[PDB]
């Protein structure tokens, strides 16, 4: 399936402070009022991972786990791994492939750290892996919101497909990112408050100039 | 360098100026925010017969 | 709009009434006066740039 964006997946593209301005930036964004792809949870298949992925979840009790990524993914090249077990985050570059646990009654880096939308930027950026993050109390809704830096690696390995994993006894919602220029809107306590997306139409490329 | 009173996001760094140029600073040993200003102004008007 | 004076060589039109019209015209005189130096803006605090 398919639904609209919904003029969401607009992050901070930088750790730079700025107050009241209009900042015309060209980086990987996620276009305004384009397709993602829908999928519901009562299946997780295995997607491309792009130049990024912007990962948008629904869900009440936290059905989604994490993500597995990697190029081949059968235990022969390295993969990384996102794990939240609800008491920690773990992430893993090994290659071994663990069966998901039911809640029912080698590799040289590792790392420990409808109610609720939590939306997640990755992206592979010269061997390093960012992952940005917003979750907020609530097809997508259509408000701004703006995504804040939380996870900066140095992996190196490349990524080409990327699979969800799932909390086996809530939807969400992938889209790709492109390489656009965004006019943000920053206010007088240096958060986002608004974006224009200058190839979209000709009034917002009017705005832009 | 002086000590200011700006409002930097937690994950911010530098504060950035009109010019684009670095206007204000994070210290990575101790969390606060110091503002950069010029050494001297040179140009002085002399008024003189 | 289009118009056409009712020419004739024998008639005359004369005002038998009259307006004062008091009209506003806008004229700029000066503008903001600037001033530039050279090392501040060009280099700024440095010693061997200057
Ligand atoms: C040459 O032109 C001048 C002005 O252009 C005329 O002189 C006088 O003009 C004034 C204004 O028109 C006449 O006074 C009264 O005007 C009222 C309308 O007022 C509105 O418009 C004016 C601007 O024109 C605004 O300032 C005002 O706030 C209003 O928005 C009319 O309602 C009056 O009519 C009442 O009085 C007459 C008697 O005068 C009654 O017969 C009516 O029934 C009504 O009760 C009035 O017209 C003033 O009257 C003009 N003077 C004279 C002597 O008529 C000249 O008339 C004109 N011609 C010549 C030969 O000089
Ligand atoms: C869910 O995941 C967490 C995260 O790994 C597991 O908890 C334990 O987390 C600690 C993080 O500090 C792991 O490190 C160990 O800590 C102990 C004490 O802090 C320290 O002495 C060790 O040297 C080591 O650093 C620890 O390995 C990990 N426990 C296990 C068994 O892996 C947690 O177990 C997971 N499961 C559940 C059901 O919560
Ligand atoms: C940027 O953030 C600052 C916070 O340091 C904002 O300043 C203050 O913001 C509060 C709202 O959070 C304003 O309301 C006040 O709230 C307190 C606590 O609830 C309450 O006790 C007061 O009676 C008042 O309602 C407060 O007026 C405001 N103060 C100043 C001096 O601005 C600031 O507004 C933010 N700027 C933005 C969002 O543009
Ligand atoms: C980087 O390391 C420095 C140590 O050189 C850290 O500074 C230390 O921060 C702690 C914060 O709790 C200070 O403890 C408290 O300080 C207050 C005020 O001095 C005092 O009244 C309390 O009784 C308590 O001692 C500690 O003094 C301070 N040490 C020094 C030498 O300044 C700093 O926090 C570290 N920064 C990061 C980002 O890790
Ligand atoms: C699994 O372990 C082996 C052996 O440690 C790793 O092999 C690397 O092999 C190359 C050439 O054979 C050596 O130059 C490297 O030094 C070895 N790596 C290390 C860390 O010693 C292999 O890469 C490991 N695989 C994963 C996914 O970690
Ligand atoms: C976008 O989604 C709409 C509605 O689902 C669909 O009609 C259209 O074909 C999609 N376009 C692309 C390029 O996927
Ligand atoms: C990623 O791909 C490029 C080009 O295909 C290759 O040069 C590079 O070695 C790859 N990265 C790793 C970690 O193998």
């Amino acid at each position: 399936a398919y639904t609209n964006s919904f003029t969401r997946g607009v992050y901070y593209p930088d750790k730079v402070f700025r107050s009241s301005v209009l900042h015309s930036t060209q980086d990987l964004f996620l276009p305004f009022f384009s397709n993602v792809t829908w999928f519901h949870v009562i299946d997780n298949p295995v997607l491309p991972f792009n130049d990024g992925v912007y990962f948008a979840s629904i869900e009440k009790s936290n059905i989604i786990r994490g993500w597995i990524f990697g190029t081949t993914l059968d235990s022969k090249t390295q993969s990384l791994l996102i794990v939240n077990n609800a008491t920690n985050v773990v992430i893993k570059v090994c290659e071994f492939q663990f069966c998901n646990d039911p809640f029912l009654d080698n590799c040289t880096f590792e790392y420990v750290s409808f109610k609720n939308l939590r939306e997640f930027v990755f992206k592979n950026i010269d061997g390093y892996f960012k992952i940005y993050s917003k979750h907020t109390p609530i097809d997508l809704p259509q408000g701004f919101s703006a995504l804040e830096p939380l996870v900066d690696l140095p992996i190196g390995i490349n990524i080409t497909r990327f699979q969800t994993l799932l909390a086996l006894h809530a939807a969400y919602y992938v889209g790709y990112l492109q390489p656009r220029t965004f006019l943000l809107k920053y206010n007088e306590n240096g958060t986002i408050t608004d974006a224009v997306d200058c190839a979209l139409d000709p009034l917002s490329e009017t705005k832009c100039t | 360098l002086t000590e200011s009173n700006k409002k930097f996001l937690p994950f911010q760094q530098f504060g950035r100026d009109i010019a684009d140029t670095t206007d204000a600073v994070r210290d990575p040993q101790t969390l606060e925010i110091l503002d950069i200003t010029p050494c001297s102004f040179g140009g002085v008007s002399v008024i003189t017969p | 709009a289009e118009n056409s004076v009712a020419y004739s060589n024998n008639s005359i039109a004369i005002p038998t009434n009259f307006t004062i019209s008091v009209t506003t015209e806008i004229l700029p005189v000066s503008m903001t006066k600037t001033s530039v130096d050279c090392t501040m803006y060009i280099c700024g605090d440095s010693t061997e740039c200057s």
